[PDB]
């Protein structure tokens, strides 16, 4: 929430911060930090420490704006940020970025001082870096510089933001376009512009060279993978108006996308199998961190403030496996049950190894198949052209291959994954010899196939 | 094909489950047997079939007359069959009785 | 099929000939719904007399204590097909033998339903469960207030098949098991057997109280025999018919030929005066025309000072002389019996005229000097 | 109570940090830390608040410490080796180039023995070991004169290489072995001289040791690598972590065992046997752990605390000598690369996300029911997933079965058993009529005689080849190919396909015409360039099939 007596939550370092603004009376409202942690004995959150920051000017409309961890560029340490608005009723809004230390003490970095209020896609970024928009006007204020700046480019959306390898700071707003945040403007191997109409939130996960492997989620309640913009492994999401994804780990490989919806409801989906593993409702909030101290991520679910005028009553902490906590002797079954739990887990973690082993054998045996039936590249390469209702595929040869001694052809072979039926496929073959700059000397022999198209475009597509 | 002279393994055609345009449409964007019968006078059928080809009077001769213009009538003339299961052009099956 | 072209596909679906000359096969062999890694290199010909067969560590730990079997099967067996048959069956056998380690129950039925049914009973009833959940053993009470126990061994599918019910009391317990029946069904059958056999128990409880039961010591519930001591250095053993307990037993007396005669004669004469409306005590007292001693010796009840192999005193002059160097056994033997016995065992070794080897009853070091 | 705590985390990149590089060291309650970046951090272990924060230039690759002296060495990458007195009168500190010593600049890697310093420096093809004096008195912290140099002649170049200090018994930030072993590995020289020995793991995965006593040279006296440096065991992959363990524990431990790690996880451990020839012989194991191994420490009693990108896992070598396998348990922590192990086990690490954490390993009336509830919800949570994995296993199996049938037919096909049993293709010459003109048609009949069902993934490719002799002038149509799915064919079973070959344009049929039939297997459909085509028959149509009376 965002008000003078209203709070916001966050996760820091396997614990939970509560920033609450509180009218103190003498003076103006104070920011109070609680830094909480999970007891596991008493199965509650116990206040470990507090903190205060006294604000000076006797103007109403103080407001928490967003909150997360960030990493200061000076030290390189993950730190809570927080953003305060100050509004005087002057049509002037200050926009403090204040940072908190190990010591539960505060530290100004930006005053920043606009006349007009900030709204939409506020997203704080590494070198504690505020970035916003109004009417298709993107602005940012680095902590380094200390100046308002404008983004030169003209975009609709700023869907993702963050630092990458070699580049330093970047935005994806239009799925071609691929900025910096100093020298404004590879946009080569991103997702298709087909999706660009439906994508509302991206989340990268990894970057190689440029090749990004990356997720979506759409207005259609879809969820989707991409590896070099090859849309693999879609789902369907139960709920409507998806906001965002985080990632969660659960141990070995057990990686879930903890999707939140504007409808105050949320999923987990289980990577390995793009499948809704669980769905919950009303979820005032969600956080991904180790609140136990096991050594693997969990999720915290918060339920509504109808229950109490108090925050972390009505929680539900969970791995989504072995761990689950919430708010006539019987015992002799316990050691058996724990022992089942751990032996079900042994079965999981074995099979996963089992499954990899099967994959491996299959591959091994094809390659065996290929040396079974059987070095020099006898072909240059493949290329293909669309004429009218004619498919023309071709190939450049090499000097090795002697068309004097060798009758050759070329077929086309359709994927039955697409073609549920037997349509027959006919292809006409031409041999084309051209002399290259005749006025030894290079001849170019090219071989090329021809067929119809409309029969193949039955599934909007074919391979 | 089931009745046919050769009794050889001919593959089932199964006329396409969808139109190309229809499959195209669905991709871009994401029960009893029907019966008819008639009755007709045996006197009518006798008088119309006399010029009497041969054979058992009615039902068989009726079917022979009905399919005199289909190629697969001489084989039914031989085996004197008053009920058969043909297919169609569109791959639907039809049993027709007399 | 006949030929090992298609029969081998059918009977080993997951063994893939890697090489064209079908010499290297690799992948999976099935056994008890579980697939095992195996790479079986032949020579350039199809002779298992000499072959390589390598295993995963999973497989070798499971075929511990048959290594020789498999090595011999390789050299003796004609074909691969038959060899795989023998291997498959052998794995089958090895896992059902080591059934302790290998369970994957289907939990959503099992561990949930078991808890529901145990809730349906009420939480005094269970006494024990193994951690593998395999064993349970329960209690039920008589109207008398006697505790009676039952072992059940549960399978992968409890509700599908019968749970094996293993129980004390002396006549066979029989259980109408349906898949629709549950723990409370077999529990009801068990309370039915309790209420039925009460008379037999009442009789044996009366005996253990009033008399010097000698041979079974804190007797179990399966016991139909009671070696009663009466006077001194003479005993009577009595075995009872369970369904008509009150009726006469096969009775007889052990001890001195001069002491035993009069009682036997008197039994002969006074047996028509047995009546099944009184108790066994109230009938024995009027038939044998005596009262019994109520533990004439309770502490030194008996120590069978007899061989503990042939269970007799006086074997061809020899007496129970050789004992155990143990407080908990103390069991005498004969030289002859204990030599004859230890001469068999793998553990015992023979010094000059000395044999060290394990006491039969307690398996502790015992020494015999001939 | 909580077996793990949070200290701090950091600026991470995406995913998190790479390996080889970042380093953490624990002194007493003093703690040392790089993130493989331009920053070196020191944390008071009581309250995980910072003491001291050192900006270098250029990505710190390594830290070591000499505790007596109260000194922390760092290697900056393109610069040389700095030195820092730990007292050292925002909490950020930039270094002064005051502190730089041997700006050798191409030095990658470096250790420390007592008051000796060893570096292993980059050049052209030959990397070289250099070896300096390090002044024992409390002075201006100097190099002195370089005693020694070699060139690691066998080495001809993301991954650093690595150096280990290994002392023999009696004689330090390193690893004291026992005499049995030391004598076994290094020889009588190193034994007699009680010489400490320096073990180099390099990116090739050659794993080399040099005796320090035999490494003194001069400009008259040039260190001969062939003979002076030596080569234990070639892990075929790069090296990550060398170490040494107390097996059989029954601060200066007389360690018994030697541990290497490859990157992909061919772990390599060594011990003495003294067996079977009445002779000391070396005990070699290459295990294969998981994965990529990303970093590795050693703890109390033969326990190697490692990481994969999956999880933080362990092997025990405390138990013929050593063991058959390392089958290895997590403690269910993520990929921490940069792991360290103190012994008192209480270990320290850098979570691949960005984090410093400190892993310190080791009835009720209707709160027992909440236990039962929780446990069953858990087994419920998991059974789900076990079921998925089951069905997946199903799919893989069905693939192998189909695969198997394919390979069996293929082998049958490639054999010359003197009848084409498994599958046949007969082709045959028809006249028909169209419109006006009599046409020449080829009925091509595929028959399955054998048991084997040619299922999905399979396809006939037909090719209709003209007259031969490629001419002066190249025609319009060299050939036609038709390609067809064969779906679920079955045994006894049969396709018939009709082709025209006959005069389409210009009343032109040239003979002989051959029609060739072939089969492909498709790997992908059922699930560097990859499939197989297989030849069936190849029928020549000649005039005598095309004459009509
Ligand atoms: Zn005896
Ligand atoms: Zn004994």
């Amino acid at each position: 929430m965002s008000s003078n007596e209203q709070e916001r939550l966050l996760c820091y370092n396997g614990e939970v911060l509560v920033f609450q603004l509180s009218k103190g009376n003498t003076k103006t409202p104070i920011l109070h930090v609680r830094r909480m942690v999970f007891d596991r004995g008493t199965k509650v959150f116990v206040q470990k420490s507090t903190g205060f920051f006294t604000i000076k000017e006797e103007n109403s409309h103080l407001k928490i704006m967003c909150c997360n961890c960030v990493s200061d560029f000076r030290t390189g340490i993950n730190l809570p940020y927080i953003v305060i608005e100050k509004n005087k009723k002057n049509n002037v809004f200050e926009y403090f970025l204040l940072i908190l230390h190990s010591t539960n003490k505060f530290e100004m970095r930006l005053s920043f001082k606009l006349g007009y209020e900030m709204k939409d896609g506020l997203r704080v970024l590494n070198g504690p870096l505020i970035l916003w928009r109004h009417v298709k006007a993107f602005f940012f204020i680095s902590s380094q510089t200390g100046k308002v700046v404008s983004v030169s480019g003209n975009f609709s959306s700023i869907q993702w933001a963050g630092e990458i390898e070699n580049l330093g700071m970047v935005l994806l707003g239009l799925k071609e376009c691929c900025l910096s945040e100093e020298e404004c403007t590879s946009d080569i191997y991103i997702i298709p512009p087909a999706y660009s109409s439906v994508v509302t939130y991206v989340h990268i996960c990894a970057t190689e060279i440029l090749r990004i492997s990356l997720i979506a989620l759409t207005r259609k309640n879809q969820l989707i993978s991409f590896q070099n913009g090859t849309p693999k492994n879609v789902c369907q999401l139960p709920f409507g108006d998806p906001c965002a994804v985080q990632l969660m780990d659960s141990g070995g490989g057990n990686l879930f996308f903890v999707v939140s919806f504007i409808s105050n409801n949320a999923c987990a989906v289980w990577k390995e199998s793009f499948q809704v593993a669980a769905k919950w409702e009303k979820l005032s909030l969600v956080l991904i961190d180790d609140f136990i101290g096991s050594g693997t991520e969990q999720v915290l679910l918060l339920f509504k403030d109808s229950l109490n005028s108090d925050c972390l009553t009505s929680f539900k902490i969970t791995d989504l496996g072995k761990i689950n906590y919430s708010s006539e002797n019987r015992y002799l079954v316990v050691p058996p049950l724990e022992t089942g739990l751990k032996v079900c887990f042994s079965s999981f973690r074995e099979l996963r190894q089992h499954l990899l082993l099967k994959e491996k054998i299959i591959s091994k045996s094809y390659k065996a198949l290929i040396n079974l039936v059987q070095s020099e590249q006898l072909v240059e390469k493949i290329w293909y052209r669309v004429i009218d209702d004619s498919l023309v595929v071709g190939v450049k040869t090499t000097s090795s291959l002697k068309l004097s001694l060798n009758d050759v052809t070329l077929s086309l072979l359709m994927d039955q994954a697409h073609d549920s039926r037997f349509r027959l496929l006919k292809c006409q073959n031409r041999v084309i010899k051209l002399s290259t700059n005749p006025f030894k000397k290079e001849c170019v022999q090219i071989i090329t196939a021809v067929t119809s198209l409309s029969p193949l475009l039955t599934f909007s597509k074919f391979c | 094909p089931g009745l046919a002279p050769p009794h050889t393994r001919a593959p089932s055609p199964l006329g396409p489950t969808r139109d190309p345009v229809a499959t195209f449409l669905e991709t871009c964007r994401e029960l009893p047997p029907s019966v008819a019968s008639i009755k007709v006078s045996a006197e009518l059928l006798r008088a119309a079939l006399k010029d009497g080809h041969s054979g058992v009077p009615l039902c068989c001769a009726t079917l022979q007359w009905l399919l005199a213009e289909n190629a697969a009538v001489d084989v039914v003339r031989a085996r004197a069959l008053s009920s058969i299961q043909g297919v169609a052009p569109d791959g639907a099956n039809v049993h027709l009785i007399v | 099929m006949a030929v090992t072209e298609a029969s081998l596909l059918r009977q080993c679906p997951l063994l893939l000939p890697q090489n064209r000359s079908k010499t290297v096969y690799e992948g999976f062999i099935s056994a008890q719904g579980r697939d095992f890694h195996l790479r079986i290199v032949l020579p350039e010909d199809l002779q298992l007399k000499n072959a390589r067969l390598l295993c995963s560590w999973q497989l070798r730990t499971i075929l511990s204590g048959y290594h020789r079997i498999v090595q011999q099967r390789m050299q003796h067996s004609p074909d691969l097909m038959s060899f795989m048959m023998e291997l498959k069956m052998l794995l089958e056998v090895a896992l059902k033998n080591r059934q302790e380690l290998y369970a994957l129950p289907p939990p959503p039925q099992f561990y949930s339903s078991l808890i529901e049914e145990i809730g349906t009973l009420g939480w005094d009833k269970l006494v024990y469960a193994d951690t593998c959940f395999s064993t349970i053993k329960l209690k039920a009470e008589d109207a008398s207030g006697r505790e009676h126990l039952i072992t059940l061994k549960l399978k992968a599918k409890y509700p599908a098949e019968s749970p094996d019910y293993f129980v004390d009391f002396p006549v066979p317990f029989c259980a109408s098991w349906t898949p629709q029946s549950s723990l409370i069904s077999i529990y009801s059958q068990f309370l039915a057997a309790i209420e039925s056999l009460k008379a037999f128990w009442d009789v044996m409880d009366e005996i253990d109280e009033k008399t010097w039961v000698l041979e079974p010591e804190k007797p179990p519930r399966s016991a139909t025999a009671r070696r009663i001591a009466l006077g001194n250095n003479v005993s009577i053993n009595i075995e009872v018919d369970p369904r008509h307990p009150t009726m006469l037993p096969e009775c007889f007396f052990l001890g001195a030929d001069h002491v035993v005669k009069p009682l036997g004669i008197k039994l002969s004469r006074n047996i028509h005066l047995w009546d099944p409306e009184n108790s066994v005590l109230q009938n024995l007292k009027d038939v044998l025309e005596i009262d019994f001693p109520a533990r004439a010796i309770l502490e030194k009840s008996d120590f069978t000072m007899d061989c503990g192999i042939c269970y007799a005193y006086q074997l061809d002059g020899t007496i129970p002389d050789q004992v155990c160097d143990n407080s908990q056994c103390g069991q005498p033997f004969h030289q002859i019996c204990l030599y004859e016995w230890l001469r068999g065992l793998l553990t015992s070794r023979q010094s000059f005229n000395i044999i060290f080897g394990e006491c039969p009853y307690c398996s502790k070091p015992i020494t015999l000097k001939m | 109570a909580p077996r793990v705590r949070y200290l701090a985390g950091f600026c991470c990149p995406l995913g998190g940090l790479a390996a080889g590089k970042p380093r953490v060291l624990c002194h007493e309650a003093e703690v040392f830390l790089s993130t493989g970046s331009e920053l070196v951090y020191v944390y008071d272990q009581e309250g995980g608040l910072l003491t001291a924060a050192f900006r270098f230039p250029d990505q710190v690759w390594h830290l070591e410490l000499l505790a007596p002296r109260r000194l922390l060495y760092a290697l900056c990458a393109r610069r040389g080796l700095y030195c820092l007195s730990l007292d050292h009168p925002s909490p950020v500190i930039p270094v002064d180039p005051d502190a730089c010593i041997l700006p050798d600049a191409a030095l990658c890697a470096f250790t420390l023995l007592d008051s000796v310093l060893v570096t292993l420096v980059q050049g052209p093809a030959r990397w070289k070991m250099q070896l300096f004096e390090q002044p024992c008195p409390g002075e201006d912290p100097r190099p002195g004169g370089q005693i020694g140099e070699v060139e690691l002649s066998s080495y001809t170049p993301h991954f650093l290489p690595v150096l280990c200090s290994v002392s023999p018994s009696g004689s330090s930030g390193g690893f004291t072995l026992e005499d049995a072993l030391f004598g076994l590995l290094f020889g009588a020289d190193a034994t007699l001289l009680q010489s400490p020995v320096v073990l180099c793991g390099l990116p090739d995965g050659q794993l080399c040791c040099v005796i320090l006593k035999a490494l003194v040279t001069s400009r008259s006296a040039p260190g001969d690598p062939n003979a002076l440096v030596k080569i234990l065991h070639h892990l075929e992959e790069p090296v990550i972590f060398i170490g040494a363990l107390k097996t059989e524990p029954q601060e200066d431990v007389h360690c018994d065992c030697l541990v290497a790690f490859g990157h992909h996880g061919r772990m390599l451990a060594i011990k003495a046997s003294w067996d079977e020839s009445g002779k000391l012989v070396p005990e070699l194991r290459e295990y294969c752990l998981p994965g990529p191994v990303l970093c590795a420490a050693c703890g109390g009693g033969g326990r190697v605390y490692h990481s994969t990108p999956s999880d933080l896992c362990v092997v025990d070598l405390s138990r013929q000598p050593e063991e058959g396998p390392g089958g290895l348990p997590p403690m269910l922590c993520p990929a921490s690369l940069n792991i360290c192990s103190v012994v008192s086990t209480k270990l320290l690490a850098l979570s691949a996300k960005g984090r410093l954490m400190t892993c310190s390993l080791d009835m009720t009336t209707e709160s027992a029911g909440q236990k039962i509830k929780e446990l069953l919800s858990g087994i419920g949570n998991i059974s789900e997933r076990v079921s998925f994995l089951k069905k997946a296993v199903d799919q893989r199996n069905k693939a192998l079965t189909s695969l198997n049938e394919a390979m069996n037919v293929s082998c049958a096909l490639l054999s010359s058993g003197t009848g084409p049993r498994p599958i046949s293709c007969t082709t045959s010459t028809t006249w028909s009529r169209l419109q006006t003109q009599d046409v020449l048609m080829a009925t091509c009949v595929l028959e399955n005689s054998s048991s084997f069902s040619l299922d999905q993934g399979w396809t006939l490719c037909i090719q209709v080849l003209t007259s031969s002799c490629a001419l002066d002038l190249d025609s319009a149509c060299s050939a036609i190919t038709y390609t067809i799915p064969v779906d679920q064919l079955g045994p006894g079973a049969r396709r018939e396909v009709t082709l025209p070959l006959g005069p389409g344009e210009n009343g032109g049929l040239d003979l002989p015409v051959t029609v060739s039939c072939t089969l492909f297997y498709s790997l992908r459909e059922v699930v560097e360039q990859e499939g197989v085509c297989l030849p069936l028959s190849r029928h020549t149509v000649d005039m005598l099939q095309c004459l009509r009376f």
